[PDB]
Parts: C-alpha cells; sequence; structure tokens
C-alpha cells in the first residue's frame, strides 16, 4: 500500500510496474536491482515503511555484491533529483552499506571519490 | 456465629465455624495482661495472674 | 482452577474486607495483601454497575449549587475582603478517602422557643420554678441513666438557674 | 530500550512488579546520600563495599526463577 | 493567588463534579489540574483532598475525549501532591480481576511513575515474603 | 486527534514557531505563562530542517518554550518536542 | 569496540594512562583481585590483594580497595589504593612499554576508610574519611621504593601475601579536618555550669565513633 | 559603631555622616563595656560582659559569637612576640594573653572517644551524668576479641617452625588500635554491645558494661517507678541473634540497673527475656512503656522479671519508638507513621487511639506540643503533625479518629533528634534537629503573618532569581518526597546575599524594601532564634 510513484524515478521503477522477474529469469543476484527499487520504498514510502528497507539491507550488504552495489548506489545519488531529504537518506544508505561492507568499498574507493568529490 | 463483617461474602456451615474459631478473640487483647507477683515471697515469682495472688494475699 | 472464595478467605490473614469477585482474579493472594494496606482507598462502587453512577438516580431534585456564606455574607471597599477573606466559613468535608458512590449524598438545656411554646415562664432570681418533669423527679428519685446530672431544688442550689439553663452535668 | 521501563502493564506479575520495585530502589540506594550512609551504619560496612552488595543484588534480587 | 482563596470555591467545582453530565466533567477536572499546579506546595493541600475524593470517581469513563480531562488532571494530583496519597489511593486495584479495570489502574500508575521515580519509592508498603522468594525489602528496616 | 512526537535526545538545538503557533507550548499547547524554552534533536535541524516551528512546521519566528503548567510537571524532560507522527512524518505535504 | 568477561565483578575501573606517558589499559580491582588489562595485542595481569597478615575476620572475604587515587610524576605513576581495612597500598606499574608485565604493591600506609582520595602534587593527599573526621597527610618519604617486600603478579603462588600491617611511615598527617558526620543522636542541654545549653552530639562510626560536645561560642 | 549600656544591652549601627540604621542585642546584666581587637587582619569588637562576647565581618556574614572562656575586667590587643596576634584580658588580679585560631564557625567542639557506634543517652538529672549505649554488627567483644585472639594464637603454635614460636607470642601480645586498622570483619552475624555511664564535665568513664559476642543493645532509658523507691533505676535493651538481611532476630531482653555508685555504676538487678528485639522504652505514669516487635508492653518493677502490668498488640509493622505525653503514648511505628494511644490508668488499657496517614518511615520524634508531634523520616523528610483539636480521648483500616500531617517538607539528611529547645537564651525555643551528614539545623516557627509573607515572597522570588546549581528545581531538592507546607525554605531564602548586585537590586525593589533593609530583615530571624 505504498504511494503513488513518479516520472522522476524511472530508472529502476520497472519492478511494481513492469515483470521485471529478476527470480525467474535474470542475471545472479538481481534482486539486488530490485532493492535499489526498495531504496524507491525508503525514498517514496512511509517512514517506517522506508527504515524497513535500511534495517533489511544492513544485514544484506554482505551478501548482495560490491561491485553491482556501488554501482546502483552511486548513480542514484549522483543524479541531479538528489533532494536535500533524499541526500540525507542516500548518505545514510552508503554509511550503512560502507559499515557492512568494509573491505569491499576498497575497489569502489575510484567511484565515490569521482562522486563525493564535488 | 455473631454477625461480623468478615463473614459477609461466606456462604457455608464448616467455614462458618472455621471463620468463628480463627477469627474468634486471638492472642492479641488479652484478659488485660495479668502479671500480679504477689508478696508472697518478694524476691521470686511473679507467675500469679489476676486471681491467684488475689487467693494467695486474702487467706 | 483456582482457589475458592473460601480457601483463598481463610489462608488470607485479614478476610474482613475479602471480595467474591476478587477471588477469580490472576493473583489473589496479591490483591488480598495489596488491598490490606493501612490507610489506602478501594476501588470506587462503579467497578461493576454497568448504569454509569448517574443513570439511575438521574431525577436529581436538589439546588444545584447553593451560595456559601463565607463570601456572600464599585461592589465593596471594606466589606468585600471583610466579608469573604476575613468572616470566611471553613468547607468541612471528606478527610482522605470517601470516594463519591453513585449517590454519596442522599445516603437538662432546653431551648428558649419550646419552652416558650410549652408554657413555662423564665428563670426568677432567688425562688422554685421547676418544670412539670422535675416533680416525678423529686418524688421517685434521681434518674439512674444518667447520676451525674444536677436540678435546681434537689441537688443543685436555687440561687443553679440562668436563663434557659435548668440543669448542668457536673462528671467526677 | 527507554520507552516504559520501570513498570508493567495490565497483566503484569507480581513477581515481576517486585522485580523493578528492588531493581529502582537500590538505584536510590546507590545514588541517595542518607540512605546509602545510613546502611553503612547498621551493617557496618564502608561504602565501596556496600555499594558492590547492593550492585551485585541487582543481577536478580527479590528471590529470582533464573 | 489560588491559595489564599481555594476553599470557599471548592465546593462551587466539587457540585460540577458530580455525575451531572459528560462536558461538565472535563471542565471541573481542568480547573482542579490548573488550581493544583498554581497551588503547588503553597499549603492548601486539604481543598486539594476534598477535590481528588470526586475526581478519582470519574477515571471510569469510557469516552475518548473525556479520559484525557481527568488524565490530566491525575498527572497534575501526582505532581502537586505526592505519590505517598496519589499512589495509596491507587494501589487498591493495582491486581484488579477485572481485565478492563487494571487497563486504568496501571495507566495510572505509569503516569504516577515516570513522575516521581524515587519519591514513590519511600512509599510503597511491605509486600510480605512468599516461601517462594524474597519480596520483603527488609534492607530498610534497620534501627540505626 | 492524539499527535505524536520524535521524543530522541534532546541536542543542543533551540526551539522555534510559527508567526501563529508561536505562544503555545510545543507539548502544553497554551499560551500562558512559558516557563522554559523547548529543544530538538539532531534530526530536527539539519539542511531543510534549520529554522522550522514545532507546532506549525514551516517557518520559525520565535523560540519555542513551554508552559508553566507543562515544565513544573517534568514534561520538558522528555525526548524532541517535536511535533511528528505518521500522518506529520518527513514524507508530508 | 571491546567486550571482555571478567573472572570476578570489578567493583572500580582504573585507566593506566596511554600515549607517551605509559601505556593505556584497565586497571580493574575486583574482590581481593587487581587485573590490568590493555586492550589489543597485550594480555591481562592479575594480582592478588595482600590481605594483613594474622587476622580476625571471616577468610572466606576478598578485599576489595574501597576507593583509589594517582599521581603525575615524569614517569612514575602511582595508585594509592585505599583497601578495604585502611592500608593504602602504592600500586605500581612496570611493563615493557606495549605489554602489562607486573604490579608492584607495597603497604605504603594504613589510613581510615578512604571514600575520597585525593593525591595530588606538593606532597599532599587527601584522605576523605567515610565515616568521621577527614585528613590531609603530607608524603615525606618517597612512599614507594623502600625496604618493604614488593608484591607483585610475576611471582607465582598457591594465601595471600598476609603483610604486616606497617604504622604511618610513608606519611604524615599534616592536618585533620574535623568532619563531625556522620552523626548518630543528639541532645541539647545545659549538662555543665554555661548558660547556654551546649549540645551533646554522639556521632562517628565504631572505632571511629565518640561523642561531641558542641558549645554555642567561639573557642 | 556599638554602644554597650551599664547592662548587657548593647546597640550597634551603620557608620554615615549622620545617625543610620542600629538594631539591639544583650550578651548580659552585667557592665557591657567594648574593646577593640585585630583578628583575620580587620578588626573586631570584644565585648566584655556576664559571657565575653567577640563580634566581627566574615564570609559576608556579622558573625557575633561568645568567647569560650570565663569573664573579664578589661581588655586589649596584644600583638607582640610571645603573641603576634591575640588578646590580652585583665580579669580579677591576672593578666591572660589568649589566642584563637577559629576563623568562622558557631559550635566549638569538644570530642570524647568511644568504643562503638553510640545509639542512645540517658540523662540522670540526681548526677547529671549520660548513660549511652554502643553497638555495631560485624564487631568483636571485649572478651570475645581476647577469646579469638588466644585461640589464633594457639592455632598458629600448630605449626613446625617451633622457631617461630616468639614471633607468635609477639603477636598474640602486640595491640593494634582499631582506629590504625579499622576493625576485623567480624562475621555476617557476630554483634558487639556495651553500655557506658560517663559524666560530661570531664572524660571520665563513670563505668562500663559489655556484653556476649551475641548480645546486643538498642535502647536505654532512667526512670524511677512509683512501686519502688526513689532510687533511679536504669532499663537497657539488648537483642540476641537479631541478624539483619535477611531480617532473622532470636530473642531480646531488658536488663534492669539499679543505677549503683551515685551514677558511677549499675547493678544487674533482672534480665526480662522476650520473644522479640526491643526497640524503645519509656515512663508511662511511673511503668516502662517497651515496644518489642510490634507490641507495647507497660511493665513494673520485677524482682525477677518485668511484669506485664499491661499489653497491647496493635502495632502495625514494628514499635520502633515511644513518647511521654502527660496522658497519651505518641507511639511511633517503623513501617508507617505514629499513633497516638491512650493508656486508660482507670481500665488499665492501652488502646491505639489515633493513626496518620502517610507511610512516614519514623526515625525521630517529640511531642512539640500537647498534641502536635513532630518527627523525621527514613529518607530525610521532616514532619509535624498534630490530631484533630476535637478528637475525645475514649472513642476510636485506620483507628476510629484519625490526624493528618501539619507541615511537612524534605531535609536533606535523617533528623536523627529533633528537639525542641532554645539554642541561645533571649529568643523562642526552636526545634533543633540533627542530621545523617553532620549538618546541625533549626526551624523556627513565626510570629507574625508579616514577616510570614515577606519570607514566602522572598523565596518565591528567590526561587527563581538563584538556580540550584545542580540543575534541578528549587521544590524538587526541597519536596523530593512531600510537597513542602509552611515550612519556608531557609537554606535559599538566605542565599542572596551572595548574589549579582543587579539581582539583589531586583529582588529588593520587587519585595519592596531595599537591598540592605532585606539582609537586615533575612538576619533579624537568625538573630533572635538563634546564637
Amino acid at each position: 500500500n505504498l504511494p503513488f510513484l513518479k516520472p522522476d524515478d524511472i530508472q529502476y521503477f520497472d519492478k511494481l510496474l513492469v515483470d521485471v522477474d529478476e527470480s525467474t529469469l535474470s542475471p545472479e543476484e538481481q534482486k539486488e536491482r530490485k532493492i535499489m527499487k526498495l531504496l524507491l520504498k525508503i525514498k517514496n514510502g512511509t517512514p517506517p515503511m522506508r527504515k524497513a528497507a535500511l534495517r533489511q539491507i544492513t544485514d544484506k550488504a554482505r551478501e548482495f555484491g560490491a561491485g553491482p552495489l556501488f554501482n546502483q548506489i552511486l548513480p542514484l545519488l549522483m543524479s541531479p533529483t538528489l533532494e536535500d531529504q533524499e541526500r540525507h537518506l542516500l548518505v545514510k544508505v552508503i554509511d550503512r552499506i560502507l559499515y557492512k561492507l568494509d573491505d569491499l568499498v576498497r575497489p569502489y574507493v575510484h567511484k565515490i571519490l569521482v562522486v563525493i568529490e564535488p | 456465629i455473631p454477625n461480623t463483617a468478615h463473614f459477609a461474602n461466606v456462604t457455608q456451615i464448616e467455614d462458618a465455624v472455621s471463620l468463628w474459631a480463627k477469627l474468634k478473640l486471638q492472642k492479641a487483647s488479652e484478659r488485660w495482661q495479668p502479671d500480679t507477683e504477689e508478696e508472697y515471697e518478694d524476691s521470686s515469682g511473679n507467675v500469679v495472674n489476676k486471681k491467684t495472688y488475689e487467693d494467695l494475699k486474702r487467706q | 482452577n483456582r482457589f475458592t472464595v473460601a480457601e483463598l478467605k481463610q489462608l488470607v490473614a485479614r478476610p474482613d474486607v475479602v471480595e467474591m469477585h476478587d477471588v477469580t482474579a490472576q493473583d489473589p493472594k496479591l490483591l488480598v495483601h495489596l488491598k490490606a494496606t493501612r490507610n489506602s482507598v478501594p476501588v470506587p462502587r462503579h467497578w461493576c454497575f454497568k448504569r454509569k453512577y448517574l443513570q439511575g438516580k438521574r431525577g436529581i431534585e436538589k439546588p444545584p449549587f447553593e451560595l456559601p456564606d463565607f463570601i456572600k455574607r464599585d461592589i465593596d471597599y471594606q466589606k468585600l475582603h471583610d466579608a469573604f477573606f476575613k468572616w470566611q466559613t471553613k468547607p468541612k468535608l471528606t478527610i482522605h478517602g470517601d470516594l463519591y458512590y453513585e449517590g454519596k449524598e442522599f445516603e437538662g438545656d432546653l431551648s428558649d422557643e419550646l419552652r416558650i411554646s410549652l408554657g413555662m415562664p423564665v428563670g426568677p432570681n432567688a425562688h422554685k420554678v421547676p418544670p412539670p418533669w422535675l416533680i416525678a423527679m423529686q418524688r421517685y428519685g434521681p434518674p439512674p441513666s444518667y447520676p451525674n446530672l444536677k436540678i435546681p431544688g434537689l441537688n443543685s442550689p436555687i440561687p443553679p438557674l440562668y436563663g434557659d439553663v435548668f440543669g448542668t452535668n457536673a462528671a467526677e | 530500550q527507554s520507552k516504559y521501563i520501570g513498570t508493567g502493564h495490565a497483566d503484569t506479575t507480581k513477581w515481576e512488579w517486585l522485580v523493578n520495585q528492588h531493581r529502582d530502589s537500590y538505584c536510590s540506594y546507590m545514588g541517595h546520600f542518607d540512605l546509602l550512609n545510613y546502611f553503612a551504619i547498621a551493617e557496618n560496612e564502608s561504602k565501596a563495599r556496600v555499594r558492590f552488595n547492593l550492585m551485585e543484588k541487582m543481577l536478580q534480587p527479590c528471590g529470582p526463577p533464573a | 493567588m489560588g491559595k489564599d482563596y481555594i476553599y470557599a470555591v471548592t465546593p462551587l467545582l466539587e457540585d460540577a463534579l458530580m455525575d451531572r453530565d459528560l462536558v461538565h466533567r472535563q471542565t471541573a477536572s481542568a480547573v482542579v489540574q490548573h488550581m493544583s499546579l498554581g497551588v503547588y506546595g503553597f499549603g492548601c493541600e486539604d481543598s486539594l483532598n476534598h477535590l481528588l475524593n470526586y475526581v478519582w470517581p470519574n477515571v471510569f469513563e469510557t469516552s475518548p475525549h473525556v479520559i484525557q480531562a481527568v488524565m490530566g488532571a491525575l498527572e497534575g494530583l501526582r505532581v502537586a501532591i505526592g505519590p505517598c496519597r496519589m499512589l495509596q489511593y491507587c494501589l487498591q486495584g493495582l491486581f484488579h480481576p477485572a481485565r478492563k479495570v487494571r487497563d486504568v489502574y496501571w495507566k495510572i500508575y505509569n503516569s504516577i511513575y515516570i513522575g516521581s521515580q524515587d519519591a514513590l519509592i519511600a512509599h510503597y508498603p511491605r509486600i510480605y515474603n512468599d516461601d517462594k522468594n524474597t519480596y520483603i525489602r527488609y534492607e530498610l528496616d534497620y534501627i540505626l | 486527534p492524539d499527535l505524536i512526537f520524535c521524543r530522541k535526545q534532546a541536542g543542543v538545538a533551540i526551539g522555534r514557531l510559527c508567526e501563529k503557533c508561536d505562544g503555545k507550548c510545543v507539548i502544553c499547547d497554551s499560551y500562558v505563562r512559558p516557563c522554559t524554552l523547548v529543544r530538538i534533536c539532531d534530526e530536527c535541524n539539519y539542511g531543510s530542517y534549520q529554522g522550522r516551528c514545532v507546532i506549525c512546521g514551516g517557518p520559525g519566528v520565535s523560540d519555542a518554550y513551554y508552559c508553566k503548567e507543562c515544565t513544573i510537571q517534568e514534561k520538558d524532560r522528555d525526548g524532541c518536542p517535536k511535533i511528528v507522527n505518521l500522518g506529520s512524518s518527513k514524507t508530508d505535504l | 569496540k571491546y567486550s571482555e568477561p571478567l573472572e570476578e565483578h570489578g567493583n572500580f575501573l582504573i585507566t593506566v594512562p596511554g600515549g607517551s606517558d605509559g601505556p593505556s589499559g584497565v586497571l580493574i580491582c575486583s574482590e581481593n583481585y587487581i587485573t590490568y588489562k590493555n586492550f589489543g595485542d597485550q594480555p591481562d595481569i592479575r594480582c592478588p590483594i595482600p590481605r594483613r597478615r594474622n587476622d580476625l575476620d571471616d577468610p572466606e572475604r576478598g578485599m576489595i580497595f574501597v576507593c583509589s587515587a594517582t599521581h603525575k610524576t615524569k614517569s612514575m605513576f602511582f595508585f594509592l589504593a585505599q583497601t578495604e581495612q585502611g592500608d593504602i597500598f602504592k600500586i605500581t606499574l612496570e611493563t615493557d612499554e606495549d605489554m602489562v608485565t607486573e604490579i608492584r604493591l607495597k603497604y605504603f600506609d594504613t589510613v581510615p576508610v578512604a571514600a575520597a582520595m585525593c593525591v595530588l602534587k606538593t606532597g599532599f593527599l587527601f584522605v576523605a574519611s567515610e565515616f568521621g573526621n577527614h585528613y590531609l597527610y603530607q608524603i615525606a618519604h618517597l612512599g614507594d621504593d623502600d625496604e618493604e617486600p614488593e608484591f607483585s603478579s610475576a611471582m607465582p603462588l598457591e594465601d595471600t601475601f598476609f603483610f604486616q600491617p606497617r604504622p604511618l611511615k610513608n606519611l604524615v598527617l599534616v592536618d585533620e579536618l574535623d568532619s563531625l558526620s556522620p552523626i548518630l543522636f543528639c541532645q541539647i542541654a545545659d549538662l555543665a555550669n554555661e548558660d547556654t545549653p551546649q549540645l551533646y552530639v554522639a556521632c562517628g562510626r565504631g572505632p571511629r565513633s565518640s561523642l561531641r560536645v558542641l558549645r554555642h561560642g567561639l573557642e | 559603631l556599638n554602644i554597650g549600656l551599664q547592662n548587657g544591652v548593647l546597640l550597634r549601627t551603620v557608620l554615615d555622616p549622620v545617625t543610620g540604621d542600629l538594631s539591639d542585642t544583650r550578651t548580659g546584666s552585667r557592665p557591657v563595656k567594648l574593646f577593640r581587637v585585630r583578628m583575620q587582619g580587620q578588626e573586631a569588637v570584644l565585648a566584655m560582659s556576664s559571657r565575653s562576647w567577640l563580634s566581627y565581618s566574615y564570609q559576608s556574614r556579622f558573625h557575633l559569637t561568645p568567647l569560650s572562656y570565663e569573664t573579664l575586667e578589661f581588655a586589649s590587643g596584644f600583638a607582640s612576640e610571645q603573641c603576634p596576634e591575640g588578646i590580652v584580658a585583665i580579669s580579677t588580679n591576672t593578666l591572660r594573653i589568649l589566642a584563637l585560631e577559629k576563623l568562622g564557625a558557631v559550635f566549638n567542639q569538644v570530642a570524647f572517644p568511644l568504643q562503638y557506634t553510640p545509639r542512645k543517652f540517658v540523662i540522670h538529672p540526681e548526677s547529671n551524668n549520660l548513660i549511652i549505649i554502643e553497638t555495631d554488627h560485624n564487631a568483636y567483644t571485649e572478651a570475645t576479641k581476647a577469646q579469638r585472639k588466644q585461640q589464633m594464637a594457639e592455632e598458629m603454635v600448630e605449626a613446625a617452625g617451633e622457631l617461630a614460636a616468639e614471633m607468635a607470642a609477639a603477636f598474640l601480645n602486640e595491640n593494634l588500635p582499631e582506629s590504625i586498622f579499622g576493625a576485623p570483619k567480624a562475621g555476617n552475624g557476630q554483634w558487639a554491645s556495651v553500655i557506658r555511664v560517663m559524666n560530661p564535665i570531664q572524660g571520665n568513664t563513670l563505668d562500663l558494661v559489655q556484653l556476649e559476642q551475641n548480645e546486643a543493645a538498642f535502647s536505654v532509658a532512667v526512670c524511677r517507678f512509683s512501686n519502688t523507691g526513689e532510687d533511679w533505676y536504669v532499663l537497657v535493651g539488648v537483642a540476641k541473634d537479631l541478624i539483619l538481611n535477611p531480617r532473622s532476630v532470636a530473642g531480646g531482653f531488658v536488663y534492669t540497673y539499679k543505677l549503683v555508685n551515685n551514677g558511677e555504676k549499675l547493678e544487674f538487678l533482672h534480665k526480662t527475656p522476650v520473644e522479640e528485639v526491643p526497640a524503645a522504652i519509656a515512663p508511662f505514669q511511673g511503668r516502662v512503656l517497651i515496644g518489642v516487635g510490634k507490641l507495647l508492653r507497660v511493665y513494673d518493677l520485677g524482682k525477677k522479671k518485668l511484669l506485664r502490668k499491661c499489653e497491647n498488640k496493635h502495632i502495625a509493622n514494628y514499635i520502633s519508638g515511644i513518647q511521654t505525653i502527660g496522658h497519651r503514648v505518641i507511639v511511633s511505628d517503623v513501617q508507617e507513621s505514629f499513633i497516638w494511644v491512650r493508656y486508660k490508668r482507670n481500665e488499665n488499657q492501652l488502646i491505639i487511639f489515633a493513626d496518620d496517614t502517610y507511610p512516614r518511615w519514623v526515625t525521630t520524634a517529640s511531642l512539640l506540643d500537647y498534641d502536635t508531634v513532630a518527627g523525621a523520616d527514613k529518607f530525610g523528610n521532616i514532619c509535624v503533625v498534630r490530631l484533630p483539636p476535637n478528637t475525645n480521648d475514649e472513642v476510636d483500616n485506620g483507628a476510629s479518629q484519625k490526624a493528618e500531617v501539619i507541615m511537612n517538607y524534605h531535609v536533606g539528611e535523617t533528623v536523627l533528634s529533633l528537639q525542641k529547645t532554645t539554642l541561645i537564651p533571649g529568643g523562642s525555643e526552636s526545634l533543633v534537629y540533627t542530621t545523617l551528614s553532620g549538618g546541625i539545623g533549626i526551624l523556627v516557627p513565626f510570629t507574625s503573618h508579616e514577616d510570614h509573607d515577606f519570607f514566602q515572597h522572598v523565596e518565591m522570588h528567590l526561587r527563581s532569581e538563584h538556580p540550584p546549581l545542580c540543575g534541578r528545581d528549587h521544590l524538587s531538592f526541597r519536596s523530593y518526597y512531600f510537597p513542602v507546607k509552611n515550612v519556608i525554605d531557609g537554606d535559599l531564602c538566605e542565599q542572596f546575599n551572595s548574589m549579582e548586585p543587579n539581582k539583589q537590586k531586583n529582588v529588593s525593589e520587587e519585595l519592596d524594601r531595599t537591598p540592605p533593609e532585606v539582609s537586615k530583615k533575612l538576619e533579624d530571624i537568625r538573630t533572635r532564634y538563634a546564637f
């Protein structure tokens, strides 16, 4: 019973809108991409329903893949549509991922250094 | 059994007798706390109650 | 699956304030012990009543709020504060634990008016003017219910009697 | 965590009430001064002794089903 | 300024606190709660007890908008009277058999617990010791 | 009409209020004799939250206080007195 | 960051000053056992409590330090720990600058029960009495490094080191703060020939307990 | 400038080009002479009168105390080699050069060592000798300590050596004082007790009576007996195996001594037993009213044991006190408040007349009036309560008739002794109370409603002007348990002399009085009720 969708979140809004079956036929660990839609639930949704996504990802970042996780988390906040509250939520999510993925954040150092610098 | 307030919610026989007995005049508020200790010896003996010392001093 | 109304009333050391509905709680001994407080105040009478303490006697017949004389007996300068803050009466109500029930509100000396209506004259200076009930006390004797009572003529001297006081109790 | 810790609710057991009673009655003993310099005169022990005793008693006092 | 004249207004609030209506109850409770806080520790606890005698039986009210008028009154009376008497009232029903009677007594106890947390410690009764545990707080019955 | 509050760790941030919601206390909701100043948590003054009313939730025009009948009752010693609930959450209109 | 159980319930917590001024670590003092534990690549070190020799109490009671203190020298940091009996031990420490090695204790003196001990500079130690008068003692001698038996934690045993209670040697009570607490009973009366009735107050605690006549006037 | 008249009256007034505010006081009934002295670097006024006084400013307080010495004829300030800063007083045919090191204080201490924790006194008006008790749990008696030392020596001699036998003999022959080694951890229930009888004139312990390693002591009294003669008889309490935490006592006893040696001895007459640890004793119209456990019993002179002349087992939880009114006994429970029972002599029955409402943990009590009795608590509070005016002593969950607390408030320490007495001859007697932290205190009643309103306004202003440095509100730290009533907090009402000058001026203008006038008004009470 989440709130309505938005055209600005069309980057990964094919989960609740289209038949994006990551468990039926898709690459390995494709459900983490749907976790980005869960990130939308953290942005678009209720406060408890939004914090539940972070509380779940805190115990799932180690079993999600550092490469795809970074490639899906960095561009999400790199876009100009990162609002103030959206920027705070993205920063908290990245901090939680780093606290979960400590050694995995090493290969992605070239990414955040190119994103967090500006 | 006397009509007491504690026996209000009671509705039985044996229980009524047990209440009239246990809730009777217990050790508290005894017979004025009798302690006479008559002068028949003046140095020992004090178990004489209010009636023992009276009979000891009368005769 | 719980102690009966008699087993839970005899095992306790103070069944004088035992309640039938209290024996069906989760901890009857604990409730009996808590109810045995020194000077606490129990639950009100509206615990089980389903009338709300207002629907039964809904026909109240009494004044809403009688004006107290502590304040009623430019508005006033030398008498307003001198009658409310000076001639004030202390409200004498319940002290500690008179919890409001459903209703809670519905449940040798003679007066001068009775002596004037009975036809008895006032007390003279030095004479004998007894009441008509004193002749039977002088004839039969003093009353055994009140031996310390004194009457003028029998036990009290005639010069005593002052105004409407036709007797005095002298406790020894 | 700190929602309502210190008191139960409608069906709180008597033991679980006395446990909170003692657990919050010793904190007024280890912290308050008159009720801590008064117990070290009766038991005839130092402040540290009585305080450590009261702290160790906070494990499960009142009679624990452990 | 209520401490100077509070006994002359006690019956006026008591008559309104009676079982008159459902809207004439919140007003008396609000008057009591706003007068207790104003006469806090000024020496007018007698009239406060007179009013509390009537304000207590009104606790049993199913009106969701009428409980707060009495809940606030109780929360003010706990902090302006001392738990030594409020808890004394609220102790008799702390384990009442009724499931809907403890729902209010435990709520009032919680409201009187967070306020004066350690102030009510020297206010509880002597819970006697059962054979299955050590309930009596014997560490406070010294003579020194 | 039961309003909720944040009730987090009261930081070192002072309170605020709107031009219409400046008098009443954030908890007592009364205009009678403000006693002490209200505060907020760390998530109450952060970026967009800088200088926001604790009752109206918009612009700040003054400092949020407590009522004298609400500070004597030790109500101010609770968490963040920010008026936020499921409806008055971060993602609100 | 760190979490480690303990063999005994530590009553106190003392910090071994870390950095250039010695290594860092905890200095817990449980019942009859002082355990120093520097978190990291440094094992713990336990040392029994050197109770008094030829005692008269229940031997099953492990004495715990009732207070603590410290000092800041160039490199010699001290710990004037007040045991439950009152024998202030100068519990020093020795290590290889990276891991603790031993904690040499010694019966420096024997003062009353220490509720507060301020071992400041200028040769002064504030022995606050748990009940009764307080003291401000001057540290005349060196305190440590004397002929007293240096009790450490490396010397094994099987039976704490029962050291005899030596008199006041490494300290001198420079001042005595007349603490009239804890008062146990009072009675106002003019028992003497003074027109102003004095106040006879029985105060103190056990051995330090006493009686005191307070006269309302300038001594 | 201060001028003392021929009598003890003396008036001092601040200096100015013309005369200013002046006050008066008696130091009296003798020639009130004045002299100048040099103390604390400043000047001071030495008043030679029936009681030699010294007045001077210190710590922003005009400290005016009496000199702890006999009166003299004249005085002067001597500052020489033998006395760099002292006073040379010329008495009757003598010149004494004396110096005092006291900077600021009201009471001078004369100490006397003791053995255990004292817990009671006794006034012997026949000889003016004090009879105190000492007791301590987990301790050793004198004979018990000697036997323990001998047993320890015998056990240590069971080694092989036998070369260290001399060392064991020396260890058993030495004597380490308790002040140097504290005291041994003498078991969990090993009790120690003793009774002392001394004279306050010196440290002369007129008599000492020890006890076994399990006998105890919790009460003492020195009363007479109508059955016996006028010979003063002492009655002391004793416990036996009164193990606390958990509370498990074994018995109690009452020792009756004849007060031998006219106050320097005591003949062990009778040891009356009891199944409960006694905790009080007092002459109730010529009888020993002992409260054992939860039963108050009036005993009389017993040749072999105290006879139970009367009894009443209507005590709530524990009778930890008793009072001696002319006709009623205001017993003080140890779990609830006081109960003012009546002892009908004609009926010879002790009936619990009226109890209280609040669960006051009574620790000390005192009949402040014929019916209004005050007392302390176990948490630190203090409450003075009285029964209603119309209460017939024949009528009677709670007693038939009930009373309510008049004035109760938090203090800060347990008031172990709240005695209604006059601390200085000249002012009305106030309630002087002790505390469990050494700080003595006084409670003075008002006399005029105007001064009461002034003090109330001053306290209400200072409660918002000067905030407590702890952080908590004033009423929270003054009514921490019970709301204050008719008791202005003098601890904060007089703490305005050390405030900001602007705040002082504001508080003075708000009170409609000058800051100096406000200080004079605040000090007038302390001068008319204290030293």
